[PDB]
């Protein structure tokens, strides 16, 4: 059910940070399918760096090397 | 009552969207996407804030090229809405 | 004897040098490490922080404020052709994207 | 174990750039996080052009070419001159 | 003067081109031009006939992707023809 | 020798094009891959002759080019 | 003493654990190098190459040729999808692309 | 010093696949380009795994974590499998 946590104002200001004026009403299901599957991959990586550690709690660290490992370095962290 | 036309409330969410950084997705609703998609991989698996954090912060920016790249196609096939094959085009150009 | 003249002030650079030797050595990327080699990279280094520094303190500067904030390292980023596409596929947290419209979409 | 840092490294680089401009401690965070991207992709490039032609040493030309790879531009050739520099001054 | 519709050639050549492996740029012209482009670069420099090769087989792998992914645009755009907008689109959408 | 973009012509654009799957292809799209054709040959090329002059050589080997071609990302086999 | 046994026996494998651990130990990826390691990539090497020669072998069956060809290896590798996101960034030399036709494009 | 090539072990094994069937030496560089290729990329994620843990030594289960990791779906676990087969068979 957390999938449809997620609340559609929150995508329409995600497109609005992506410079978009208007926003078709059957994306808002394509986006958060597309948004799970990116999820799981980074989810799914940072979950096998995590039992490589033989660690129970997901720190933001391995996610970080998760994303950097994908083309998707994240800053900051 | 005073109305609108259609565009400039979207023009002005753009303005105040882009010029400042805040969080738009909640943190609960976000974090428990998280933990649901963890939960079939790993029972029992915790995760401190600052993950939670970092996660949301690569999701959210990933989305809004996402959504960029979704706007360019639009405007390439002339259409000012963004369809959801605006969007399969845009990660099969990315390789998604 | 003599006082101690260390490396990075030998070579007149900020950066340390010894930090990188030691990093490059612990990191096992070679059997042996030359001698100029940290001295280059911590030269590199630093140039490429003052050159995003200045960037992001100028436009903390086009922001009216003199505290450098990671939008402001952003938009740094992303302004500058060569930083943009050197960190095309980095993603910077609490730094949002550049401020632009595209010509349609204006009225 | 302990965590090395570079806020008083970069904190007197911009004090050197600009001496009277601040930086918070995420813009800390984030500057020194792309240090670190930087220095990992640069020994990177630097290791395998040292593998490339069956050597186990990495000198300052692993470093240039690194930069040349990497950097583009103008950018890498401002890298380039400071290096050279800052090699030059060195000996 | 029997003729063949101008549609059906298009792609009996796309099952020719797509079935078989034959390279589509000649070697000769491909490799004044890697010469000309070297020649800024480096004064005096050599190409071996392999490395030559493999850059011609790299060349055409990413032209062929390229105009792969600038037809799924014009499919996109209800459109059949490829324009030089369809690729700047492909090319700005992987940050090329 | 100079002036040799005009050595990829319009029937091998129209080959690879067809390789792609194209059925229509612009007359304008020539000068437009062309010039992608070139930007990412002067890249590898780049990337190719700064691996060359790194190693003292000369000549420029495949093993390099290869090497350039997967530093970007695109890797080639076969070599 | 006992006549010595390689590793291809010893793993129940073909590919070379010894030269395996050759590389890994003369390619400089750590300091030490477990026992296992070597085993374990012959193993996922000896995997993926016996997955990827299946692959080529049915799709020269389908195309009737007794010989591996280079375009059967792109067409096997593109066809799996694993192999298709595996080896996604990766140019296959003499390989050419799969033959699919848009719907629209067929009359 | 020698060169590395895959050249017989690919051979072996498309015979134990593919008895009837051969192989061209395009397709013999292309196989071993595609070996030597995934052995740098699982052992480069082994030695940066090894390094984020603060670790010295590259063992089976960084291997194992980096087939799970480049490897995608099926394959991933068929790898860890056929390593986990193998490990057990140097075992005993």
């Amino acid at each position: 059910d957390n999938i449809q946590g997620i609340t559609k104002p929150a995508i329409r200001r995600l497109a609005r940070r992506g410079g978009v004026k208007r926003i078709s009403g059957l994306i808002y299901e394509e986006t958060r399918g597309v948004l799970k599957v990116f999820l799981e991959n980074v989810i799914r990586d940072a979950v096998t760096y995590t039992e490589h550690a033989k660690r129970k709690t997901v720190t933001a660290m391995d996610v970080v090397y998760a994303l950097k490992r994908q083309g998707r370095t994240l800053y900051g962290f | 009552p005073h109305r609108y036309r259609p565009g400039t409330v979207a023009l002005r969410e753009i303005r105040r969207y882009q010029k400042s950084t805040e969080l738009l997705i909640r943190k609960l609703p976000f974090q428990r996407l998280v933990r649901e998609i963890a939960q079939d991989f790993k029972t029992d698996l915790r995760f401190q804030s600052s993950a939670v954090m970092a996660l949301q912060e690569a999701s959210e920016a990933y989305l809004v090229a996402l959504f960029e790249d979704t706007n360019l196609c639009a405007i390439h096939a002339k259409r000012v809405t963004i369809m959801p094959k605006d969007i399969q085009l845009a990660r099969r150009i990315r390789g998604e | 004897r003599a006082k101690a003249k260390t490396r990075s002030s030998r070579a007149g650079l900020q950066f340390p040098v010894g930090r990188v030797h030691r990093l490059l050595r612990k990191g096992n990327y070679a059997e042996r490490v030359g001698a100029g080699a940290p001295v280059y990279l911590a030269a590199v280094l630093e140039y490429l922080t003052a050159e995003i520094l200045e960037l992001a303190g100028n436009a903390a500067r086009d922001n009216k404020k003199t505290r450098i904030i990671p939008r402001h390292l952003q938009l740094a980023v992303r302004n500058d052709e060569e930083l943009n596409k050197l960190l095309g596929r980095v993603t910077i947290a609490q730094g949002g994207v550049l401020p632009n419209i595209q010509s349609v979409l204006l009225p | 174990t302990r965590k090395e840092s570079y806020a008083i490294y970069v904190y007197k680089v911009l004090k050197q750039v600009h001496p009277d401009t601040g930086i918070s401690s995420k813009a800390m965070s984030i500057m020194n996080s792309f240090v670190n991207d930087v220095f990992e992709r640069i020994a990177g490039e630097a290791s395998r052009l040292a593998h490339y032609n069956k050597r186990s040493t990495i000198t300052s030309r692993e470093i240039q070419t690194a930069v040349r790879l990497l950097l583009p531009g103008e950018l890498a050739k401002h890298a380039v001159s400071e290096g050279t520099k800052a090699v030059t001054k060195y000996t």
